[PDB]
RNA sequence: ACCCUUGGUCAGGUUGAAGAAUGGAGGACCGAACCGACUUACGUUGAAAAGUGAGCGGAUGAACUGA
RNA sequence: GAGUAGCGAAAGACGGGUGAGAAUCCCGUCCACCGAUUGACUAAGGUUUCCAGAGGAAGGCUCGUCCGCUCUGGGUUAGUCGGGUCCUAAGCUGAGGCCGACAGGCGUAGGCGAUGGAUAACAGGUUGAUAUUCCUGUACCACCUAUAAUCGUUUUAAUCGAUGGGGGGACGCAGUAGGAUAGGCGAAGCGUGCGAUUGGAUUCACGUCUAAGCAGUAAGGCUGAGUAUUAAAUCCGGUACUCGUUAAGGCUGAGCUGUGAUGGGGAGAAGACAUUGUGUCUUCGAGUCGUUGAUUUCACACUGCCGAGAAAAGCCUCUAGAUAGAAAAUAGGUGCCCGUACCGCAAACCGACACAGGUAGUCAAGAUGAGAAUUCUAAGGUGAGCGAGCGAACUCUCGUUAAGGAACUCGGCAAAAUGACCCCGUAACUUCGGGAGAAGGGGUGCUCUUUAGGGUUAACGCCCAGAAGAGCCGCAGUGAAUAGGCCCAAGCGACUGUUUAUCAAAAACACAGGUCUCUGCUAAACCGUAAGGUGAUGUAUAGGGGCUGACGCCUGCCCGGUG
């Protein structure tokens, strides 16, 4: 716990112009909440968070040849540190 | 016109549905000849 | 009294109603009422049971007590007001000690008048008190049948019976239809008739006046298909054509005698009517 | 189809009941929204498995509509 | 069948560019259509159709470089918005229980369940896609910790309180008024223009700002609530006095502001630079007056009516109890799950389709008007997924027609004609309401003179209406659009209403009113095997059934037969 929740981070044009100011954004477990990951990133990288905000997605289309299939649900979470600096190098 | 089928998600889930064919013992037999049928769609 | 509207609409030609001057208040009490969600002929299963039965001005139920059963306390008749659920009145009376109760407005209750429930109360338009202790000859309104459960008998406007006789433990009552019947003597009346006598002789008049009480239109039996009733069928419009006629279930309906023979009630009819 | 609970809608003008002015009654009038389907023409392998155009009827009520 | 029918309501033209290819894609100019909407929101429903690159097989009724298509990568951020969280209606479930051949049905306590009640965030900026969610500004509601300026037997208190009692929440329909308010419309400030077609030079745009926090309050409601008194309550449900109906204004309600915040974010902005290929950045910018004003808000307020118009919780007091504690004037922190893209009168929804149908609610400007009618237009969208010719027959839609005017025809079907507003007139017949807009006549343009009126007012000025004259012009003056043909007489049904969705809307059905009959209340009648219900929490002035069907005059004779 507090490591398995953050599965990823994210890394894209908006979660790059996020990171010119200090919010950064991670792929979050489906089953957690804002405290919750708060704990987790302000325990791992020692940094001190003051707000998150979440948001859930819903599983996509995605035709493989001839099979349809699904992708998998996601839950991103958005940090607005203050001090710190969550460094993905 | 009018036609059938005005879409409704509550009623569709409420009329039908797992817990509605759970509610009663002929609503259990749809769902024991659904499996006998091997149907991917159980309710 | 009875107000009759001008012809200004065919629709309200022969029109009339009450003129509603009797009644003091034309609001309820918020503790004397309780809600009733109208059932339109529909039962425990929800199918139509009695017909005719619809959709109507919402009503609020106004608590009384057909059991008089504050005995000795005196009473006040603070306003006579109108109720919807009934042909009659109502009364809001205030007991001499704060509790305060409705009851049916009987011929002449005037605001200032004190009741008296009990045994030893006078007889007076308004006090209850039980069939022994009523004179012969008294006009009698709330006539309970059975010891304490409350009035069941001679309650809708105009509404009286005379306490014509004292057998044992029964007196003889001639009710307002005509027969004459045994109610237990331990069982409560109230002195007087029921008001609102001239309920009887409103004019309806709009098809729609009609349908707001909650009634809904009925079918004359002579038109229907002969699937649906005995009466129907034919080509054109047709008489009777059975030996009498009959009821949309299949049940003689002018003149057989649909009383439950064998009943405990039997005993106590000296003579019927109606 | 009917009903139960809870909501919503009805531009604008007219008439002038009960209680000369006053008053504001009505399944009252004319008429849009809305609802309907009377006549007609079109359509009839249709734009449509019942509609469209032009007129037409109710339009504060036994109204219409949502959940 | 045949290269035939069809290509699914409509306005396109042209210059430039892109490409293997262009009526069909991109940009521009002009033109045209909608504009109580083809515009902006928001629900239901659909789920990724949303955005940026790229592609062109297929799908687009043609083409296609294009797209709601294909490939790649992206995009939905909430203590306050809507839900969960709080409450409950109709219904649905229902421990024990009642009834039931089994199955199971019913039902109490209790739960679930919004379409309702209660609940703390506003403005501006912002990208290709989100924003009462992000950021800037300023707030508010709960909760916790530290501290407290002394509240003070911790029974009572600074004050803690039920799951109980009471109050409250808390509600219909229709009328008018009234006060300000968003709008819109004229002129002070501000702005930028002053013209190459004759002429003119007091010759188009802007015109502002919230929640919060107080200060005030405009219709608007109520006082005896008066001390003391009657599993209990000394706030409330019932009683008795003084000041007494004061409005002094005591009380509870509740679209409202000068000097400040306001020499400040936004300051419809032309002013400003190296440029943000000049497409930009500083930093600089007016908010005034006085008219009309709601279908909005006070507010179901007030008044009237009969058809007599939810519940529960939040909330407030009050006790039963519970307890040595924090309120007070601060300062720090904490606030979770779900929905958020996109379409939503629609090519993303229900109609098999990129379908001429259906799809609840909110905002809805100007000119004309009474109007949300009608014609043109603003904000803003759009030119309809086939075209180019020729203008035969014949169908469809539309306009006009000499003389006659129903001679057509089963029938004036269709078409034609009246239509608005103002004035004058209006019959028979009537249930005295009506008939009735009955019928039938006349006028409406424009300019000038004149001069009543009332509306805001300090007045100028601004609105909205009158009357009498004198002219002028056309064929025509409600010069377009929109807006009753009428009358005489017979049946039928009294009337408004409802019916065969999809060949019949009527004389058929309802109806108000009559009458007969049944029914005494565990009522009759009805649903169920029963339990349970409906009737009805109704009681003979009530309920069920049969017949007839406003209203007026009446409703004869027969009881042999059957019931
Ligand atoms: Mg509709």
């Amino acid at each position: 716990e507090a490591r398995d929740i953050l599965k990823r981070p994210v890394i894209t044009e908006k979660s790059s112009e996020a990171m010119a100011e200090d919010k950064y954004t991670f792929d979050v477990d489906t089953r957690v909440n804002k405290t919750q990951v708060k704990m987790a990133v302000e325990e791992i990288f020692n940094v001190k968070v003051a707000s998150v905000n979440i948001m859930n997605y819903k599983p996509k289309k995605k035709r493989m040849g001839r099979y349809q299939g699904y992708t998998n649900k996601r839950r991103k979470a958005i940090v607005t540190l203050k001090e710190g600096s969550i460094d993905l190098f | 016109v009018k036609r059938t089928y005005q879409p409704n998600k509550r009623k569709h889930s409420k009329v039908h549905g797992f817990r509605k064919r759970m509610s009663t013992k002929n609503g259990r037999k749809v769902l024991a000849r659904r499996r006998r049928k091997g149907r991917k769609v159980l309710s | 009294a009875i107000k009759k509207y001008k012809p200004i609409t065919n629709g309200r030609r022969n029109m009339t109603s009450l003129d509603f001057a009797e009644i003091t208040k034309t609001t309820p009490e918020k503790s004397l009422l309780k809600p009733l969600p109208k059932k339109a002929g529909r039962n425990n299963q929800g199918k139509l049971t009695v017909r005719h039965h619809g959709g109507g001005h919402k009503r609020q139920y106004r608590v009384i007590d057909f059991k008089r059963n504050k005995d000795g306390i005196n009473a006040k008749v603070d306003s006579i007001q109108y109720d919807p659920n009934r042909s009659a009145n109502i009364a809001l009376v205030v007991y001499a000690d704060g509790e305060k109760r409705y009851i049916i407005a009987p011929k002449g209750l005037e605001v200032g008048q004190i009741v008296e429930s009990g045994a030893e109360a006078d007889i007076k338009v308004g006090n209850a008190l039980p069939l022994q202790n009523i004179p012969v000859g008294t006009v009698v309104h709330n006539i309970e049948l059975k010891p304490g459960k409350g009035g069941q008998i001679a309650r809708s406007a105009g509404a009286s019976a005379q306490v014509l006789g004292k057998e044992g433990k029964y007196v003889l009552i001639r009710l307002r239809s005509g027969e004459v019947r045994m109610i237990l003597s331990t069982c409560r009346a109230t002195i007087g008739q029921v008001g609102n006598l001239q309920h009887e002789l409103v004019n309806v008049g709009k098809a729609g006046r009609s349908r707001w009480k909650g009634i809904r239109p009925t079918v004359r039996g002579s038109v229907m298909n002969p699937n649906d009733h005995p009466h129907g069928g034919g080509e054109g419009r047709a008489p009777i054509g059975r030996p009498s006629p009959m009821s949309p279930w299949g049940k003689p309906t002018l003149g057989k005698k649909t009383r439950r023979g064998k009943k405990s009630s039997d005993k106590l009819i000296v003579r019927g009517r109606k």
